[PDB]
C-alpha cells in the first residue's frame, strides 16, 4: 500500500465536487495539506503527520549526495551531442578589486551568454515538467542537492551543491502561489491572518 | 617509583601556540609549544644573519622562477622559429581550410592569443605535465627500450621462419588552449593523438575518445606537447609552429626537486605484488564511526 | 556422560553452595597441610574489582567464616600470581559434593556480541590491572560465539587496551617488579542461545541478582595466559 | 544436450496432445528444457557411432 | 508544511485460505519403503526414518492451478509507524558532533551501536537491535516513506496501482534477456515510460541516482554502512539489478515467480524483521511481480474521512476532492470485506 | 476454532494481538443476536459454529445415549423457556421429538 | 546436532554426482554450525575474493566451522561434523605429500603453478574451493612467511619489496613448489604486527644481562659452523649497531636464581604470545597415511 | 595529539644521528580540504639551508647541479637523481580528527594542562596533526633555513608548502 | 585398538614377574604399527652419551605413548589412549601427585641410577621410561636446567659454582632432587647449547631490532601502547649505554637482503625453542590411589 | 479530562478511559516489568493508537 502526504494540488485548476456533504472552516489549516488520515486493522481513523516522519526525515544519509554525486559521474555528461549546449559553466578565481571597476570591459565584447540550467529550469509550467520536452530531468536529481555540468579546463565535469533554502527549489517542483500559501500557512501559525 | 614520561608530559601541557605562514601567504597552520620537549632542554643558539636571509631569498626566487622561465624559454622559441622560417608556417594537422577568407585576423588572433598564453602561465601548465612522467624511472627505460626498438636492423628470412613475432599505436599529449573572445586560457588538456590513414597529418581526441573540435573555431588557439617533449601550436586551420622545448638553460637540481612524479611507499591498503588491482582507500570518516 | 569427582568438603564454605550451579576450583594454598583449597568462583567475586560494591557486601555478610577468611589470605599473598596457583575442577552437580569433568553472577558476566549466536563457547578471563595500588585482579566469564582462540586475544586485546597499558606502566615504571601476564583465557564448555535466563537467586536468606545456563556442556581447557 | 537419436529412432507410445498454448509458443517461450526445434527433416539421426 | 510531499508505502501481510484444483493424476509420485538411521544416545536412543520422495509432472501444460479466496487473519496492523532509519543505518552520524546529539535528543534513538566485523556476521546470523516493544496488540507494523515533489499528480498517480517509483518497471513490456533495452526502459528519460506517457511522475524516486537509488538499493545499500535484517517495503521496488536478472521469457518469469519470488518474514515480533532459511513460512508477493503498490484509502481532513466512513457500503471506491483537500480510494473494497466477514 | 491455537502451543506478540482483534470483533458483533435479527439460516449457522466448536470427551459410550434411528447424540445445549420457545418456533424444520 | 543436511536449487547430471562421489571424506568449511544448510554458503566460494587479502581469508578459515563429505544421493550431501577426539578418514587434493606422524592445518588453497582452476564441482556462476590440508612446518612455514612479508614491507617503494618476495613467496616443501597469490596488507595484519612488536620489545627488556652477551661468550671460547654463521650475523648486527669494538664480558655482578627464573619465566610467556601468531592449533593428528598419498586416517 | 608524544620521543631518540629539533603543527580547513583530509595519506618534509639545497645530498654542492642537457635516453640526471629526491625526503608521524573541535577545548577533554597566556577561543573543522623536525647542523640554527612540506594522497598527487624558519621562532626564539 | 609387542630375546619368568609390577604405565613408541619389535620400546634407541636431554624432549613430543595393559608368555598387549577417555596410569614418576593436578611427560634424568629401572635390562638393552611429572614442575625444571645451561660456560668462578649448586637442588612437596648438570667434562651438550645460543641470540636481534619495526609501524596510527613500547626500549639504551662510547651511528638506510636475513633467523632460532617453551599438557587426574601408587587420569591430546 | 484531545477516533472506538490500552492480553506471560512499563511508563506509545 502506499500514499501521499502533504500533495499540493493546484489552483487554477480548482474544484470541488462534495460540497452538499461537507463544508469547512476558511482559515488555511484545514485547507492546505500536511496531515493524513488512515484506517488500522480495525476500522478506526488514525493520523499521520512530520512528527512520525522526522524519525526518518532527519537521517544523515538524505543528505549524503556524495554517491549520487559519485553515480552523477558515472552516468557522466549527456551523450548526445546537440544536446551540448546548457552545460558551458565557468568556475574560475577572479581578482575581485580590479573587475569591480572592469564591469564594463565585460560589455566591451559582444558575444552573449550561454543560459545556465538552473536558468534553463525555471521557465517550466507546473504541469509539463514531467514531460519528455523538458530536458534539465536529468539534472534534477535530489530535493536538497542542484546537479549540474560544467565546463572547467575544458573538462565537462559534474557538480553539486546544497540549495541553501527552500526557495532554491525550481518551480515545476514548488511553485509560485504554493509559497504564498505557506505564507497564509505561517501567518495563520503566528495569528496575524488580519495583516495590520 | 620513577614517573614515566607521559605522566608529567600531561601535567606539563604547552607553554604558546600560535599560528604561521607560508612564504607566499596561501597557507596559515599553528605550531604547538610543548613545555616538556627536550629542545627546551637543549639550549640551542640561534642567529639569523642578513646575507644568509638574502641568499635564502635568491634560492627561494630561483626555485619559483624554473617553471616560469622555461615557458620564457619556450615563448622565445616560437619567436626564433617564426623569424627562422621567414613567418610561412606549414599544415601538420588533419582539417579542411577555405582559400576565400581572410587569413589576416586569425594571425591577429594569433598574436593576440600567445601574448594571452604569456599573460596566463602557470606553474601547472600542459608542458609540465608533459614533462613530468619524463622524470621518471621508467621514462629512462623505456627511453632505452624504444632507442633500440626503432633502431633495430631489418629481418633476415630465419627468424621469419623461426624467430617470435614482433609487437607504439596512438599518443597522449596535453595541451594549452587560448581563448581570445573570452580571455580564458586553459591548463591541463589531456588529449590523445592518432595519425590519419590517408595522410600523414595530426588528429586530436578526447581521453574518453569524443573527436576535439575547437580547431574549427577561428577564435580559439592551441598548444600542444608531447611525451616525447616535442612542440607545436596550432591556430585554426591546422598550421603548426613546430619545434622542441629547450631546457638546457635550466639546472638539473633545481628541476628534479622543485616538481617530480614520485614513487609511492607500501602503506595500508595496497598490495605488495606490483600491479595488483588495488581495494578500497582506508578513508577515515568524519560520518561513520571510527571502529 | 559423566566423570565423577567426588569431594570432602568443609563446613565453612557451604555458603552460597548448595546450589547445583557451582565451581570448585583447586587453587595452592600459602599453608602447606592442605596443599590446596576448593574455593568458589564467587569467593573470587569479592575480591575482583570488576564487581559492585553491593554484592562486595553481600559476600563480605555471607562468608564470615575461619574457612573463606584464611582463604582470603592465601589467594591475597602473591601480586597478580593467581594464574600460577588456581587450577579449575569443573562444575558441582550436587552436595561432600559431587563434581562432573550453571548459575553465574550477573556484573562479571559479560559479552561483547548481540547474543544471538547459536552456539556459544564460554571462557573465564582473568585481568590484572596497575592502576590501582598493587594489582586489581578483574575476574570475567565471557559466552561468545566465537571458537578460535587466536582471534579471541586479538578481539581481547581490542577490548583491554587499558590493561595492556597499564601492563606496560607497571613495566616501564617498577624495573624490580616483573610481571607475568595480563590474565589468562581459558574456556569451559559451550551453551546455546537460550538457556540464558538473567533470573533471581535466594541463599541463605539474602537476595541476588544471577545469569543461570541450564544445557552447559562442560569441557576442561587449559590456563592460557595472555598479554 | 539429450539424445534426440534416441527419441526419434525408439518406438515411442502416442497420446493426445493438449498444450493449453499453441506449441509453437511454448517451445519459442521456453515451458520445457532442451526444445530440439528443427524445421523440415534433418537427417542426423541416421548416423550411429 | 515544508517544500514537498511524502509518499509512504508499506508491505501489509494477510493470513488467508487459498484453494487448489488439480487434474486426475496430474504428477505421478514415486515412493519407496522407508529407511531408518540408527543414533545412540546416552539414555535414549533416536531413530531418524527417511522416505525418499519422486515427483515426476504428466502435464504439458498447467494441469493444477490455484487461487486465493478467502482471508480470515490479517497478521499485521495497518499502521502508520515509521521505519526507524536509525536503526537500519547504525553507524552514518552527523560530522558535528553537538548537533548530532541535540537530533537524537530530537527524536526518539538515543545512540550510534557499532556494526561488527566480517567474523561475527558470519558466525552470528542476525543482529535485530531494535527489541520487542511492550504491548503488541495491534501486531507487526512498518511504514517507509519517499521524499517526492509536491507538484506530483495525483489522479494519473494514486488513484489507479503504480509503481510508487515513477516509472513502469515491470519486465513482462520489455524483451528477454535485453538488459540494454531493460535500463534504457527503467532509467532513461529521452523516452517516455510505458504507464503514463511523460518523462517520469518523480525525478527523486526515478532515474539512477536519486534518493531513493542511494537509499533502497541494496546494491547501493552495499555502499554505506547498514542493516540487512530490518525489512524495507521499498526493497521490491528499488532494486534494479534483480529485475534486470528478473528479465527473462514469460513461463520462466512465472517459474520464478511461483518459486523464487515469494518474501519471508518472522512472525513474532513487531519489527518487520528479514527472515532467513524461512521453512516455517513464506510471504508470496504478487506486487513483485507487477512491480506496483496498491491505493489505499487516504485522506486530508477528519471531517471528510466522517462523511466516507459515515456514509454507504462502497463509499470507498469512490474518490472525491474538495479545494485543497482529497480522498484517493482503495481499489478493491478491503476495508469493506475484511472488515464485514470480520 | 478459527486457528490451531490448542494450550500446548506457544505464541508470539503477532499471534495474541490478532486474537485481541478477533476477541473484539466477534464481542461486539454478536452479543446479543436474538435481538439484532430473526434470522432463520443465520442462527442455524451461528449454532452449528457453536456446536462444532467444542472438542470431543476423551471416553464416550457409543451404546449409550443413542436415539431412535440408530442416530447418535454429539451434545446437549440448553436455555431458559423464553428463548426455547422462539428457537422452537423459528427452526422447527430442523427440530424432531423423538 | 552431528548429521548436517545440505541440498542443491540445480539438478546434478552423472557428470556432477560422478565427481562428487569421489569427494568422500573430504573436509569442507562451515560458517554456520546449523541443520538444514544451503550449497551458496558451503565452501569457501561465498568468502574467496581476488585482491581483498590472504589473511582474512585465513582468519575467517580458522574461524569456520570444519565437517566431512560423505554420503550424496542426488540432490543430498549429507554432511557430518567430525567430534573432537575420535579417528576418522580424510581425503586431500592438495598437492602436498603427507606422513604417517605429523599433524595438520587448514589453511586457505594457493595455486601450484599448473593452474588447473578445476575442483571438480562448478554449478553455474557457482564453484567449489576446497582449503588446502597442509602439514605443520609447512603450515606455520607460511604463516611466519606471510607475517615476514607484512613485517617487512612498510615504507618501502615497489622494486625492493619485489626483489624480496620473488624468492620469499615461493617455498619449496619436499619436492614442491608454493607461491603465495595476495600478500596484501590488512588492518588485522597491522594488528598482528602491533602483537609482534610489543612481543620482542618486552623480550628486549627483561632478558637477562648475561643472555644478551651469552653468544659474545660462545663466540669466544668455540668456533662451530653454525657459531662462524652466528657471529657473522651478530658481528654485521654489531658493525650496524656501532663501529667500536664489542668489549670483552667479565664476571657477571648480578647473579641470582630467583632472579633468573622469575625474568626467564615472563620471557617463556612472551614467546609464547609472540608464537601464538604464527603457531597455529592442529586439526589433525596421523595415524595412517594411505601409498598413494590421495587419503589417510587422522586421529581428531 | 597521539603524534606528538611519539615524535618527541622519536626525536629525542635519534637527535644523535641528525640533530633534528622536533616540531609539532595541527592543521585544518584553512590549508586543505575535508576530501583532502578524509584520505590524506602521508606527510613528507625536507630542511633546506639558505644555501644548501638539501640534507641528503652533498654539502658542499652536488653533480647534479650540472644542466639537463635536453637527452633522450637519461632524461634528467637518470635515475640516480630519482633516488636522491626520494633520499632527500622524509616522513613524518600523522593522525586525522575529522569532526570538528577546539584544541583549547579539546586539550583539555585529553589530559594535557592547557595553560595559555590567553583563551583565543579557535575553532576548526576537521584538524590533522603531524610533527616534522627541521635540521639544525650543529647545536647551533640558522634563521634563514626553511622547511617544506609535501601532502600526498592515493590517488599520487601532492601539494608541496614550504616557509623559511625564522617566522615559526619570530617570537619564540627571542624569547629565550 | 590394540598394541602387540613381542621380544626376540630369551624371558624368564622371574623377568616377568619383574616386568608385570609396571602393569599400566605409559610407554612411548615412535609410530604405530600393529606388531613391533621391543627394541623400539622406550627410549632406549634415543639415549646415548652425545645427545642429551633436549634432544630427548624433542623426540619425546612427537612419539606416540602407549599404556601398558596386559603382560603374556611372549607378548605385550599395548593400548593406545583415546582423547577425553579416563584411563589408569601409576605414578613411576618420582614426584607424588595429588588430585587436580596436570600431568605432562618429560624424559628421565637419572639415566643409570642406582635402581636400574628396579633391574629390567637385557643384552645391550635397558628398558627406560620417561617421567610423568606435574606440569608447574615439569615447566620449573626446564627453567632450571637451561639457566643451569646459561651458567656452563662461566664456570670459572666460585659464587657461580655456589649458584649452580643451589640450582641443583629442587624443592618440592615431601620431594627434593640434585638435578644433574647438563655440562660434563667442562663442555656444554649439543642440545643445550644451541637451545641457549638461539634463544640469547633471538634476544639480541630483538633488542636490535625493535626500534627500527617500531618506528616502521609507528608511521601509521598511534596509540598509547607503541608510544610506551618505544619508552620502555629509550629506559634500556639509558641504562645500557652509560659506558658504551658515543656516536655508534645507527643508520635509518639498511639494505632489505641484510633485514629479511634477520628476521627469518630470528623466527627460525625462535621456532626451534617451542619445544621447550611450550608444555603439552597430557593427562590430569580424577581421582588418586592412596599411597599415590597409581591415579585415574583423563587423556589430554 | 484535558479539554483538547480528540474525540473524533479516540471516542468513536471501544476502548480503555484511563487514555493506555491496558488489555494485559499483548504482554508476555509472567512478565510483571514489562507489563508495569506498558501500564505506566509513558516513554513508550501503545499498542492500541
Amino acid at each position: 500500500f502506499f500514499f501521499p502526504v502533504g500533495l499540493y494540488l493546484p489552483e487554477d485548476r480548482g474544484y470541488t465536487t462534495v460540497e452538499s456533504k461537507v463544508k469547512l472552516n476558511d482559515t488555511v489549516r484545514n485547507a492546505l495539506p500536511t496531515t493524513a488520515y488512515l484506517l488500522n486493522r480495525d476500522r478506526a481513523v488514525q493520523k499521520i503527520d512530520f512528527v512520525d516522519a522526522l524519525k526518518t526525515l532527519c537521517h544523515p544519509v538524505l543528505h549524503e549526495p556524495a554517491p549520487c554525486l559519485q553515480t552523477f559521474t558515472e552516468r557522466g555528461p549527456p551523450s548526445e551531442p546537440a544536446m551540448q549546449r546548457l552545460l558551458e559553466c565557468r568556475f574560475q578565481q577572479e581578482p575581485m578589486g580590479g573587475a569591480a571597476r572592469r564591469i564594463p570591459h565585460f560589455y566591451r565584447v559582444r558575444r552573449e551568454v550561454p543560459r545556465t540550467v538552473n536558468e534553463m529550469k525555471q521557465d517550466f509550467v507546473v504541469t509539463d515538467f514531467y514531460k519528455v520536452g523538458n530536458i534539465t530531468l536529468y539534472t534534477e536529481l535530489h530535493p536538497f542537492f542542484d546537479f549540474t555540468h560544467c565546463q572547467e579546463n575544458s573538462e565537462t565535469v559534474a557538480l553539486c551543491t546544497p540549495r541553501i533554502v527552500i526557495g532554491n527549489l525550481p518551480d515545476g517542483l514548488a511553485p509560485g502561489p504554493f509559497h504564498e500559501l505557506r505564507t497564509w500557512e505561517i501567518m495563520e501559525h503566528m495569528r496575524l491572518r488580519p495583516p495590520p | 617509583d620513577e614517573v614515566a614520561r607521559t605522566d608529567e608530559w600531561k601535567g606539563a601541557g604547552v607553554s604558546r601556540l600560535r599560528e604561521v605562514w607560508d612564504v607566499q601567504h596561501r597557507v596559515r597552520l599553528r605550531v604547538l609549544w610543548y613545555v616538556n620537549s627536550f629542545w627546551r632542554s637543549r639550549e640551542l643558539s640561534y642567529d639569523d644573519h642578513e646575507v644568509e636571509l638574502y641568499r635564502a631569498l635568491d634560492a627561494y626566487r630561483a626555485r619559483i622562477a624554473v617553471e616560469y622561465v622555461l615557458i620564457r624559454a619556450v615563448r622565445d622559441e616560437i619567436y626564433a622559429v617564426l623569424r627562422r622560417d621567414g613567418g610561412a608556417l606549414p599544415q601538420r594537422f588533419a582539417c579542411h581550410v577555405s582559400r576565400n577568407m581572410s587569413w589576416r585576423v586569425v594571425w591577429e588572433l594569433c598574436r593576440h592569443a600567445l601574448a594571452l598564453w604569456m599573460d596566463w602561465a602557470d606553474v601547472r601548465s600542459c608542458i609540465i605535465k608533459a614533462l613530468t612522467p619524463r622524470l621518471s624511472r621508467g621514462a629512462a627505460a623505456a627511453a632505452q627500450r624504444a632507442r633500440r626498438q626503432r633502431e633495430r636492423s631489418a629481418p633476415k628470412p630465419q627468424e621469419l621462419l623461426f624467430g617470435p613475432r614482433n609487437e607504439p599505436a596512438e599518443q597522449t599529449w596535453y595541451a594549452d588552449v587560448v581563448r581570445c573572445v573570452r580571455a580564458q586560457v586553459d591548463l591541463g588538456v589531456e588529449v590523445r593523438a592518432a595519425r590519419c590513414p590517408r595522410t600523414g597529418l595530426w588528429i586530436v581526441r578526447d581521453r574518453r575518445g569524443r573527436l576535439r573540435r575547437w580547431l574549427s573555431q577561428p577564435e580559439v588557439c592551441v598548444l600542444y606537447v608531447t611525451p616525447d617533449l616535442d612542440f607545436y601550436w596550432v591556430l585554426p586551420g591546422g598550421f603548426a609552429v613546430s619545434s622542441r622545448v629547450t631546457l638546457h638553460g635550466l639546472a638539473q637540481r633545481a628541476l628534479r626537486d622543485r616538481f617530480q612524479n614520485f614513487e609511492a611507499v607500501l602503506a595500508r591498503g595496497m598490495h605488495v605484488e606490483a600491479g595488483r588491482q588495488e581495494p578500497e582507500t582506508p578513508r577515515v570518516s568524519g560520518r561513520r564511526l571510527p571502529f | 556422560q559423566a566423570l565423577t569427582a567426588r569431594f570432602f568438603v568443609p563446613e565453612g564454605l557451604v555458603e552460597f553452595e548448595a546450589q547445583p550451579g557451582a565451581l570448585l576450583i583447586r587453587m595452592e594454598t600459602g599453608c602447606d597441610s592442605p596443599r590446596h583449597l576448593y574455593i568458589s568462583l564467587y569467593l573470587l567475586g569479592i575480591r575482583a574489582s570488576n564487581v559492585s560494591a553491593s554484592t562486595r557486601c553481600l559476600l563480605e555478610s555471607v562468608y564470615t567464616a575461619s574457612a573463606a577468611r584464611a582463604a582470603l589470605q592465601w589467594l591475597d599473598l602473591g601480586p597478580h600470581l593467581l594464574h600460577r596457583r588456581l587450577e579449575t575442577l569443573g562444575c558441582v552437580k550436587t552436595v561432600l559434593l559431587t563434581c562432573v569433568m550453571l548459575m553465574i553472577p550477573k556484573d562479571m558476566y559479560l559479552t561483547w556480541e548481540e547474543t544471538r549466536g547459536r552456539l556459544q563457547y564460554v571462557y573465564l578471563i582473568i585481568v590484572y590491572d596497575y592502576d590501582g595500588p598493587e594489582t586489581r585482579p578483574g575476574i570475567y566469564v565471557l559466552t561468545s560465539s566465537i571458537a578460535h582462540w587466536q582471534t579471541l586475544v586479538d578481539v581481547a586485546r581490542g577490548k583491554f587496551a587499558r590493561e595492556r597499558c597499564s601492563f606496560v606502566n607497571r613495566r616501564i615504571t617498577r624495573p624490580r617488579q616483573i610481571p607475568l601476564c595480563t590474565g589468562v583465557i581459558q574456556k569451559l564448555g559451550w551453551c546455546l542461545a537460550d538457556d540464558i535466563h538473567t533470573s533471581f537467586l535466594v541463599h541463605k536468606e539474602l537476595k541476588l541478582s544471577v545469569v543461570r545456563l541450564d544445557n552447559f556442556s562442560v569441557e576442561l581447557g587449559d590456563f592460557r595466559e595472555f598479554v | 544436450m539429450e539424445n534426440w537419436s534416441a527419441l526419434e529412432l525408439l518406438p515411442k507410445v502416442g497420446i493426445p496432445t493438449d498444450f493449453l498454448t499453441h506449441v509453437k509458443t511454448s517451445a519459442g517461450e521456453e515451458m520445457f528444457e532442451a526444445l530440439r526445434i528443427y524445421y523440415g527433416d534433418d537427417p542426423e539421426r541416421y548416423n550411429i557411432h | 508544511h515544508p517544500g514537498f510531499a511524502l509518499t509512504a508505502v508499506r508491505t501489509d501481510t494477510f493470513e488467508v485460505d487459498m484453494l487448489l484444483y488439480s487434474g486426475k493424476s496430474c504428477t505421478s509420485v514415486i515412493i519407496n519403503n522407508p529407511i531408518v538411521t540408527k543414533e545412540e544416545r546416552d539414555i535414549s536412543t533416536t531413530y531418524h526414518v527417511t522416505q525418499n520422495i519422486n515427483t515426476v509432472d504428466m502435464g504439458l501444460g498447467y494441469t493444477s492451478n490455484t487461487c486465493v479466496a478467502y482471508v480470515n487473519r490479517v497478521r499485521t496492523d495497518m499502521g502508520v509507524r515509521v521505519q526507524d532509519l536509525f536503526r537500519v543505518f547504525p553507524m552514518n552520524v552527523y560530522r558535528h558532533d553537538e548537533v548530532d546529539r541535540w537530533i537524537r535528543h530530537a527524536a526518539g534513538v538515543e545512540r550510534p551501536q557499532l556494526l561488527d566485523t566480517e567474523t561475527i556476521s558470519m558466525l552470528t546470523f542476525g543482529s535485530m537491535s531494535e527489541r520487542n516493544a511492550a504491548a503488541t496488540v495491534h501486531g507487526q507494523k512498518a511504514a517507509c516513506e519517499l521524499i517526492l515533489t509536491p507538484v506530483t499528480m495525483d489522479v494519473n498517480y494514486f488513484k489507479i496501482p503504480n509503481n510508487p517509483r515513477g516509472r513502469a518497471s515491470c519486465m513482462l513490456a520489455v524483451d528477454p534477456y535485453d538488459t540494454e533495452a531493460a535500463t534504457k526502459a527503467i532509467y532513461d528519460h529521452r523516452e517516455a515510460d510505458a504507464q503514463t506517457f511523460a518523462a517520469t511522475h518523480n525525478p527523486w524516486a526515478s532515474q539512477a541516482g536519486c534518493l531513493s537509488d542511494v537509499l533502497y538499493n541494496t546494491r547501493h545499500r552495499e555502499r554505506l554502512g547498514y542493516n540487512s535484517k530490518f525489512y524495507s517495503p521499498c526493497a521490491q521496488y528499488f532494486n534494479t539489478e534483480e529485475i534486470i536478472a528478473a528479465n527473462k521469457t514469460l513461463f520462466k518469469t512465472i517459474d520464478e515467480y511461483l518459486l523464487r519470488a515469494k518474501d519471508c518474514i518472522r512472525g513474532d515480533t513487531d519489527t518487520q524483521y528479514v527472515c532467513v532459511e524461512g521453512t516455517e513460512q513464506l510471504i508470496e508477493n504478487p506486487c513483485r511481480l507487477t512491480q506496483e503498490a496498491l491505493p489505499i484509502l487516504s485522506t486530508t481532513t477528519l471531517a471528510l474521512m466522517e462523511t466516507k466512513l459515515k456514509g454507504g457500503a462502497g463509499a470507498f471506491a469512490t474518490s472525491e476532492t474538495h479545494f485543497g483537500n482529497y480522498v484517493v480510494g482503495e481499489i478493491i473494497p478491503l476495508q469493506q470485506s475484511m472488515l464485514f466477514n470480520s | 476454532v478459527e486457528n490451531a491455537t490448542l494450550a500446548r502451543q506457544a505464541l508470539n506478540r503477532i499471534q495474541r494481538s490478532n486474537i485481541l482483534q478477533s476477541f473484539k470483533a466477534k464481542m461486539l458483533a454478536t452479543l446479543f443476536l436474538l435481538n439484532r435479527t430473526r434470522d432463520r439460516d443465520y442462527v442455524l449457522k451461528f449454532l452449528t459454529r457453536l456446536a462444532e466448536a467444542a472438542t470431543d470427551s476423551i471416553l464416550d459410550n457409543p451404546t449409550t445415549y443413542t436415539t431412535s434411528s440408530g442416530a447418535k447424540i454429539s451434545g446437549v445445549m440448553v436455555s431458559t423457556a423464553n428463548v426455547m420457545q422462539i428457537i422452537m418456533s423459528l427452526l422447527s424444520s430442523h427440530i424432531t421429538k423423538e | 546436532e552431528a548429521n548436517i543436511f545440505c541440498t542443491f536449487d540445480h539438478k546434478l547430471s552423472i557428470a556432477d554426482v560422478g565427481k562428487l562421489t569421489k569427494l568422500v571424506a573430504a573436509v569442507v568449511p562451515i560458517p554456520q554450525r546449523l541443520h538444514l544448510i544451503k550449497h551458496y554458503q558451503l565452501g569457501l566460494h561465498q568468502f574467496v575474493d581476488h585482491t581483498r587479502g590472504y589473511v582474512r581469508l585465513r582468519g575467517l578459515l580458522r574461524n569456520m566451522t570444519l565437517t566431512l563429505m560423505r554420503r550424496v544421493e542426488g540432490n543430498q550431501i549429507l554432511l557430518h561434523v567430525p567430534t573432537h577426539g575420535l579417528l576418522y578418514t580424510v581425503l586431500n587434493t592438495g598437492p602436498v605429500t603427507w606422513e604417517k606422524g605429523d599433524a595438520l592445518c587448514v589453511l586457505p588453497p594457493l595455486f601450484h603453478g599448473p593452474l588447473a582452476r578445476e575442483n571438480l564441482l562448478t554449478l553455474g556462476q557457482w564453484e567449489l574451493v576446497l582449503p588446502w590440508i597442509v602439514p605443520m612446518p609447512l603450515a606455520l612455514e607460511i604463516n611466519q612467511r606471510l607475517l615476514i612479508m607484512g613485517l617487512f614491507s612498510l615504507d618501502r617503494s615497489y622494486e625492493e619489496v619485489k626483489a624480496a618476495v620473488q624468492q620469499l613467496q615461493t617455498i619449496t616443501f619436499r619436492d614442491a613448489t608454493f607461491t603465495i597469490p595476495d600478500p596484501v596488507i590488512d588492518q588485522h595484519l597491522l594488528i598482528d604486527m602491533k602483537t609482534a612488536c610489543l612481543s620482542m620489545s618486552m623480550v628486549a627488556n627483561l632478558a637477562s644481562e648475561l643472555t644478551m652477551t651469552y653468544v659474545r661468550k660462545l663466540a669466544l671460547e668455540d668456533s662451530s659452523m653454525l657459531l662462524v654463521k652466528c657471529q657473522e650475523l651478530l658481528m654485521r648486527l654489531d658493525r650496524e649497531r656501532s663501529v667500536g669494538e664489542p668489549r670483552t664480558p667479565a664476571r657477571p655482578q648480578h647473579v641470582s636464581p630467583d632472579d633468573e627464573i622469575a625474568r626467564l619465566s615472563a620471557l617463556f610467556v612472551m614467546l609464547r604470545q609472540l608464537d601464538d601468531l604464527i603457531r597455529e592449533q592442529v586439526v589433525f593428528t596421523v595415524c595412517d597415511v594411505s601409498p598413494d598419498n590421495k587419503s589417510a586416517t587422522c586421529i581428531f | 595529539m597521539e603524534t606528538h608524544l611519539y615524535s618527541d620521543l622519536a626525536f629525542e631518540a635519534r637527535f644523535a644521528d641528525d640533530e633534528q629539533l622536533p616540531l609539532h603543527l595541527v592543521l585544518d580547513q584553512e590549508v586543505l580540504s575535508n576530501e583532502e583530509a578524509e584520505t590524506l595519506r602521508y606527510v613528507y618534509y625536507r630542511n633546506v639551508d639558505s644555501a644548501g639545497r638539501s640534507t641528503g645530498r652533498a654539502p658542499g654542492g652536488d653533480e647534479d647541479d650540472a644542466p639537463a642537457s635536453d637527452d633522450a635516453e637519461d632524461a634528467v640526471g637518470g635515475d640516480r637523481a630519482f633516488d636522491r629526491e626520494r633520499r632527500t625526503w622524509q616522513r613524518a608521524c600523522f593522525r586525522v580528527l575529522p569532526r570538528p573541535l577546539e584544541l583549547l577545548d579539546y586539550l583539555r577533554q585529553s589530559g594535557l594542562t592547557v595553560t595559555l597566556e590567553k583563551e583565543q577561543r579557535v575553532r576548526m573543522f576537521y584538524a590533522v596533526f603531524t610533527t616534522l623536525g627541521l635540521r639544525c647542523p650543529d647545536n647551533r640554527l640558522s634563521g634563514a633555513q626553511t622547511l617544506h612540506l609535501r601532502l600526498v594522497w592515493p590517488d599520487g598527487s601532492y601539494r608541496d608548502w614550504e616557509f623559511l624558519a625564522r617566522d615559526l621562532l619570530r617570537e619564540e626564539m627571542e624569547a629565550n
